[PDB]
């Protein structure tokens, strides 16, 4: 459960990330699938080469829901249904991938925001993305 | 673990690691992103906040002692089971540090190279450090497993 | 996050726990420090033999306060509140022990009563114990 | 692993368990109760409710092999690495399990017990039997530690 002080700390780091989500979103994927290669799995019709287009275009999906999880931090089950649908009805994602890519993530975000990355915000951010993550894990509907 | 291709890259990197510097901060970061960890780290004085524990002599003092662990280990990677013998020890068998903790450890430790080295630490480059801290962090909790 | 099924499961189960609550919270820490030793470094200062009347009594306050939760499952931060201040922030518990006695808790439910210990009953009180769990080890304030 | 009482405390309790019986139950609740474990299990057709699951047959008779499994490793809770080597391989290698769900499903068996069991299943069997399933876990993860 965030604090006011972490929907804050994530509201600004957000606003950092900007326009530079989806790419944030693409070099996070990216970083995924070469440190954690059983997270593949998930993707059997994709390009997963170095540079897909297709991971690429998969990044801003990601990126483009979290910000919808950014805007909506007092109702993520209620923002982010249709993934839950998804991610644990539809394609029943083991939890534990789901700390991979929030790794990833933030090692993304740390590289791009040196100066932002502060332990406070790292702090805040960690939570933010467990509790995404506990939402796209769990069959509430 | 490593091929020689990645031991290679891995040890070439490590070469501008800053073992101070990154050691005091990962530490740092480790306790104020997961506090329940500030329970072994009692003695060492205020952790109270974020800048408390960033600032704190004590920590930063014993994040070096770490990574010259960790320093170390990459001398030594074919061989971290032993290595670490001595560590898994006292971590596991004395300290009671439930073994979760030191994969979080390496996780933060990745995310400070990172924010330390931007674009030299790229997505082919900390896959191999990915492998090296699940390495060191099966070795410590070697006395379990 | 749990769904209307969820908190239909945990009434009905908690209400068939009824009077021995603070029995089976009793024997729920009996069996955590006896599984899983290592949780006996929390408590140092009780003495916790075979039928400590410390252990017991303890059982009976873990018992009340999962009562409450059960009466408040819309509202768990708000609930336990006071119980995330002792639990993060005072005594800082690895979120790892959670587990450990939210197990402890299933096998003596389980034991106590098997007729109702249904496959649905227990993913249901799983995920509520996770829902404990996360409020009890987060500082929200 | 189990010293001598704890050993034959945990194999005397065993004798009792009617594998066919609890293997099914077992592995049926793990995929109620974790369900992302039924994306391993996609060709057993059915698993959409808690009643699909708990009576489907590929889940029972799969159940009582693993079951099988659990007994000859209570045969050689001394080797419970080497016994378990094929089964590490099977599950590493080539499904990929995560580690953790190994844990869930010695959990899940210890619950089924005391469900089956009530108060025969004491505090102190209890304990004893942690022991194994965690030993059974940790042996099923070697081809990751
Ligand atoms: C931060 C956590 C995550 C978020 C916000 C997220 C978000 C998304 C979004 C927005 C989509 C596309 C939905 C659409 O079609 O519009 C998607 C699809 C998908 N995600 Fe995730 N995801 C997350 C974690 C994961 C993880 C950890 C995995 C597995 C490693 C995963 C596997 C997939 C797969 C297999 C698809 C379907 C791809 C396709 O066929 O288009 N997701 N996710
Ligand atoms: C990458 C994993 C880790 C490595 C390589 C590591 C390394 C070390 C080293 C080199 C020491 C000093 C031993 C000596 O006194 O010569 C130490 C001590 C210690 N470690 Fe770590 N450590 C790791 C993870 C952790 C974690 C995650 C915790 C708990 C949150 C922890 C808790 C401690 C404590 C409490 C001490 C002793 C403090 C004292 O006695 O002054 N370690 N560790
Ligand atoms: C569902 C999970 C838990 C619940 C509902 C719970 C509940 C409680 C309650 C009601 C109290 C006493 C509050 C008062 O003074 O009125 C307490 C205190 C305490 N709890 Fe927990 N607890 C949980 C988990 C844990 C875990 C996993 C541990 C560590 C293994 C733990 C360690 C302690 C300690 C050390 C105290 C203080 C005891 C004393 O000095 O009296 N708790 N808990
Ligand atoms: C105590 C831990 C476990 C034991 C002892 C165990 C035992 C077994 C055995 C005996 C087999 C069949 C071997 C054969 O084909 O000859 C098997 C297969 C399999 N196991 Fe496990 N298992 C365990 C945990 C798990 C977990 C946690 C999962 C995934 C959630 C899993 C997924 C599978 C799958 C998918 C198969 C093969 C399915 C098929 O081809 O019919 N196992 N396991």
């Amino acid at each position: 459960v965030l604090s006011a002080a972490d929907k804050g700390n994530v509201k600004a780091a957000w606003g950092k990330v900007g326009g530079h989500a989806a790419e944030y979103g693409a070099e996070a994927l990216e970083r995924m699938f070469l440190s954690f290669p059983t997270t593949k799995t998930y993707f059997p019709h994709f390009d997963l080469s170095h540079g897909s287009a297709q991971v690429k275009g998969h990044g801003a999906k990601v990126a483009a829901a979290l910000t919808k999880a950014v805007e909506h931090l007092d109702d993520l089950p209620g923002a982010l249904s249709e993934l839950s649908d998804l991610h644990a009805h539809k394609l029943r994602v083991d939890p534990v991938n789901f700390k991979l890519l929030s790794h990833s993530l933030l090692v993304t975000l740390a590289s791009h925001l040196p100066s932002d990355f502060t332990p406070a915000v790292h702090a805040s951010l960690d939570k933010f993305l467990a509790n995404v993550s506990t939402v796209l894990t769990s069959k509430y509907r | 673990m490593l091929t020689a291709e990645e031991k290679a890259a891995v040890t070439a990197f490590w070469g501008k690691v800053k073992v101070d510097e990154v050691g005091g901060e990962a530490l740092g970061r480790l306790l104020v992103v997961y506090p329940w960890t500030q329970r072994f780290f009692e003695s060492f004085g205020d952790l109270s906040t974020a800048d408390a524990v960033m600032n704190n002599p004590k920590v930063k003092a014993h994040g070096k002692k770490v990574l010259d662990s960790f320093s170390n280990g990459m001398k030594h990677l074919d061989d971290l089971k032993g290595t670490f013998a001595a560590l898994s020890e006292l971590h596991c068998d004395k300290l009671h540090v439930d073994p979760e903790n030191f994969k979080l450890l390496g996780n933060v430790l990745v995310v400070v190279l990172a924010r330390n080295f931007g674009k030299e630490f790229t997505p082919v480059l900390q896959a191999d450090f990915q492998k090296v801290v699940a390495g060191v962090a099966n070795a410590l909790a070697h006395r379990y497993h």
